[PDB]
């Protein structure tokens, strides 16, 4: 029968005023025969009617149906529960999935930028590293920049639970060694609910 | 299939023809010359006839009679070109589609002696029909009024008939009504008389297919019309049927303060000027100006494209209060905020307008996110040459010029003829604990 | 076509997903003695009235949502008085919020008034056209017979609120509510007993 | 009815001569009524009888779990041979067959770089020694820390992350008292992967 997945908002969207966070609810493996899929959305068990259901998408003879509820930054950050309820003819009972933000004393991330290893400097591309540790909850966003322009050739690890109950991760921007040695400044931007304005920046240049 | 074949036509198929079956014989189309041409154009199978739904062009002096042409029930257009040996057209010979506005062209019909198009709801219509003896274009939807082309074509049909004998039916027309394509009034005026209706006064009436403009009284005169003392309109044809009902027509009114309302009514209490945009429901059909009394001079939003010079929140977000739109909002992580801005020059500010959180045209925003209380301000030092954050943040440099005390969706109030280059709008509180938002700020006056 | 809930004392929840589709197209809904019901959600069922709902028996109420219906909650409406009971029931157990007393976004349906007032109209000999429908036979009513004469009266109706909470749907146009008076004819018998069919009279 | 799960060996165990790798096969939700669970093990479709079945383990009232552990030869695993576990039971319609083998694909040698604490972290009582491992494939890898020949155990390693070139990378973060860092002790980051010589390299990290 049909399955349900409920995804939380992108952490940057919950934390940034310029952005509008969304909870998304996906119903997969819907049959051609019984195609009607009704969604009901709840916020702390209170029905909300402002959701937006997108039309079916053949992903054979099987459809997918997505429903997207806009959330208020404050509601998410106050840890309110978002319940998505799915109905179908090929379901015995409706499916109910819930997500909220992880409850627990928030803890401020510590951001440390690390330059390349001496040994990596023998290579044509080197690794600028950003360590973010001691943050809770695990919802966080990391970006890189240089001279005001976004640096885009990076990858960030998922948060990892540390031994003290907080989280940590590493982001790894890759740059041509030339740009590093020429003494350009790079910035590691971190976005988290426990930071002032949900934002800090650490710099990293040649030393 | 059927939905695909509908697009694809550019189960057996509903329209066009049979699916790629007895052949067309003389039992369908007797005339060999006509049979040939129809086969070349529509198909060679019996089942094609009922389905073909495009154009058929019949040509040449070889065609004697048009029997079998009625079988093309869905034909969208019939062209009869140089059919010099065709002597009779009756409605039982033409296809059913002729009653639902299929197109009918005929040129060079020099042998035609009887032209019967009666009861085919023809909405429109002769120099080549020189052998005419009878015709019946009655029980159609024609406009045969004085200044109509269709009357002039009828007059030729009668002159053709009169050449052979004294057979000229043209009565019982039920012409269809249409909305006029343009209305005349580009500048309406009312006195300060203390209700007028913009639709009844300026955007009214019905036209025919030949653009003959008709109230009830004008329709009465239209029904009394006649050719050779023979009334051509159907007697049993009501005005209620002909007229357009103007259903779902809305009137959008922009005042001098650039405030918008939707109403066809205006009570003429004071001097005023409105811009009027009249909408059928999907499109604007008429624009005009409407001066009440002496009128009022159209204000401009002086704050439009204003430069942000400081704010307690995100600088980039503050810029969205001075675009044209209500598709994004400004807020802060708090119940208070301010944005200071620069109109670039000193101008006369007469009113201001704030579009609150719920005016958002992109996310359906609840009124609980509205700004409850705020103040619009001008800088004290009228002529200070700014070379800044600490200055603009400090409340002592600002004089209030307006107060907001209501969480209205749109808040408008008047200003005491304020001349100021630099302004600040402070949000003092929200309508709830949710951090207040707003989408647009206008400073309204003369340049 | 009709659901009667009679003395269902152990029923604690009514949601719109529990009731049948027919409720959105004016199927009848009676409920009496719903002493155990704590949540009454009838949202988005185009309910035109709260008739059937014994509001006095709902003594265990904690939340309700009758939003996105077609109710008339104006001052002198029965439905407002039934809403007031639903709120009093809620207030007995818990502070009245918006999260537990939803009654907003109503799009009440329009009907033709049953009676018009003017029994004797009069015009001067002004040599102007007058319209009998506009002047004397005009206006729209709700299911509870609340008269709205014109656009301006509808505006005042939209501004109406219970506890400073506007109950009418903001996106609800007058054009939708009003009756169009389509195919209304005016039969005029003069002093000469001559008959005409027109709403217009030029006062010559 | 009973389900089957087949887990591969710990990557360190397949790569290190000191260790014996094991494929493990778990049968969950076994009924009290029909408790006999027979396992059959296959290596490239060839039956092997050297498996070792542990006794049942009541998970909840009247429901048991049964685990069978097959020792594997390092070479067989690394050469990508298929390990099939077949489970039989009375409460099964047909026997259940699950198979696992090693992740296929052109191996790529990891590059190991040790990074010292940030100057900014030196204000704290504990500092973060970092080890970057990048450009390795497949993602099976093991990272350990050491100092003066003794294992350092207060560390956490990120899961492998897919880089933009199709290879993997990760970070391991050993936490030590600042005192031990400043005193000039040497720390070692050991990395174990099939594409390294002897499946092993060590990078050192001490104060400059
Ligand atoms: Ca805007």
């Amino acid at each position: 029968g049909p399955s349900v997945f409920l995804f939380p908002p992108k952490p940057k969207d919950t934390l940034m005023i310029s952005r509008t966070p969304e909870v998304t609810c996906v119903v997969v493996d819907v049959s051609h025969e019984d195609p009607e899929v009704k969604f009901n959305w709840y916020v702390d068990g209170v029905e909300v009617h402002n959701a937006k259901t997108k039309p079916r998408e053949e992903q054979n003879s099987t459809y997918r149906v997505v429903s997207v509820l806009t959330v208020l930054h404050q509601d998410w950050l106050n840890g309110k529960e978002y319940k998505c309820k799915v109905s179908n003819k090929a379901l015995p009972a409706p499916i109910e999935k819930t997500i909220s933000k992880a409850k627990g004393q928030p803890r401020e991330p510590q951001v440390y930028t690390l330059p390349p290893s001496r040994e990596e400097m023998t290579k044509n591309q080197v690794s600028l590293t950003c360590l973010v540790k001691g943050f809770y909850p695990s919802d966080i966003a990391v970006e890189w920049a240089s001279n005001g322009q976004p640096e885009n050739n990076y990858k960030t690890t998922p948060p990892v639970l540390d031994s003290d109950g907080s989280f940590f991760l590493y982001s790894k921007l890759t740059v041509d060694k030339s740009r590093w040695q020429q003494g350009n400044v790079f910035s590691c931007s971190v976005m988290h609910e426990a930071l002032h304005n949900h934002y800090t920046q650490k710099s990293l240049s040649l030393s | 299939i059927n939905s695909d074949w509908n697009q694809y036509q550019n189960w057996q198929p509903s329209t066009g023809g049979l699916k790629a079956y007895d052949v067309i014989d003389q039992k369908d189309i007797p005339d060999p010359a006509l049979r040939e041409q129809i086969i070349q154009q529509v198909g060679q199978y019996k089942g094609d006839l009922e389905r073909y739904n495009k154009t058929l062009v019949l040509t040449g002096d070889k065609i004697q009679n048009l029997k079998g042409l009625e079988k093309l029930s869905k034909l969208q257009k019939l062209e009869l070109r140089q059919l010099s040996n065709v002597k009779e057209i009756t409605p039982e010979l033409l296809p059913e589609s002729m009653k639902k506005d299929a197109e009918l062209v005929m040129v060079g019909m020099t042998g035609l002696e009887k032209l019967n198009l009666s009861g085919l709801n023809r909405q429109t219509l002769v120099n080549s029909i020189t052998h005419l003896t009878s015709f019946d274009i009655s029980h159609n939807s024609l406009d045969l009024s004085e200044k109509s082309e269709d009357r002039k074509l009828l007059m030729t049909l009668m002159e053709q008939v009169s050449n052979h004998q004294k057979n000229t039916a043209f009565e019982n027309q039920k012409p269809k009504g249409y909305y006029p394509q343009t209305y005349d009034t580009k500048e309406g005026h009312y006195d300060v008389d203390n209700e007028h209706d913009i639709l009844t006064d300026f955007v009214f009436g019905t036209v025919t297919k030949r653009n003959t403009f008709i109230d009830e009284e004008a329709f009465a005169i239209y029904k009394e019309g006649a050719v050779d003392g023979r009334q051509y309109v159907s007697k049993d044809y009501t005005y209620e049927a002909f007229r357009k009902d103007y259903k779902g027509y809305k009137v959008h009114l922009t005042a001098s303060n650039l405030g918008e309302t939707v109403t066809s009514k205006v009570t003429a209490t004071t001097d005023e000027t409105y811009l009027v945009d009249v909408s059928d429901g999907e499109k604007v059909v008429h624009h005009m100006k409407l001066n009440i009394g002496s009128g009022a001079i159209m204000m401009e939003n002086l704050a439009k494209g204003a430069k942000v010079i400081g704010t307690s929140g995100d600088f980039e977000q503050a810029k969205k209060i001075f675009d044209g739109e209500k598709s994004d909002r400004f807020f802060t992580w708090g119940q208070t905020n301010w944005i200071a801005f620069d109109l670039g020059e000193i101008n006369l500010a007469k009113e201001w307008r704030l579009f609150n959180a719920e005016t958002n045209t992109e996310i359906k925003t609840d009124s609980s996110l509205n700004v409850a209380k705020g103040r619009l301000q001008i800088l004290k030092d009228t002529t200070i040459d700014l070379e800044r954050k600490e200055y603009l943040s400090n409340d002592e440099n600002w004089t209030d010029v307006a107060q907001m005390d209501d969480a209205k969706a749109i808040f408008n109030s008047k200003l005491s003829n304020v001349l100021s280059r630099y302004w600040r709008f402070c949000v003092d509180g929200g309508a709830s604990s949710y951090y207040p938002q707003y989408t647009e700020l206008q400073i309204l006056g003369q340049r | 076509q009709k659901l009667e809930l009679r003395q269902l004392s152990n029923v604690k929840e009514i949601t719109p997903e529990l009731l049948p589709e027919s409720m959105k197209k004016d199927a009848e809904l009676v409920m009496v003695g719903m002493t155990g019901l704590e949540k009454l959600n009838l949202s988005g069922l185009n309910r035109q009235t709260l008739d059937g709902i014994d509001v006095n028996s709902i003594t265990h109420l904690t939340s309700f949502d009758i939003s996105h219906n077609s109710l008339d909650l104006s001052e002198k409406s029965e439905d407002r008085k039934l809403l007031m009971t639903l709120m009093e029931q809620v207030s007995n157990h818990q502070k009245i919020t918006v999260k537990n007393t939803a009654f907003e976004n109503q799009k009440p349906k329009g009907y033709y008034p049953q009676t018009y007032d003017t029994k004797e109209g009069h015009y001067d000999v002004d040599n102007a056209e007058h319209d009998i429908l506009t002047d004397f036979v005009f206006g729209t009513v709700t299911k509870r017979n609340t008269f709205i004469g014109d656009e301006e009266a509808f505006a005042i109706y939209k501004e109406g609120a219970v506890d400073g909470r506007q109950y009418v749907s903001k996106d609800y146009t007058y054009e939708a509510f009003r009756k169009d008076y389509k195919g209304y004819k005016v039969h005029l018998t003069a002093s000469n007993l001559g008959e005409t069919v027109t709403s217009k009279v030029t006062a010559t």
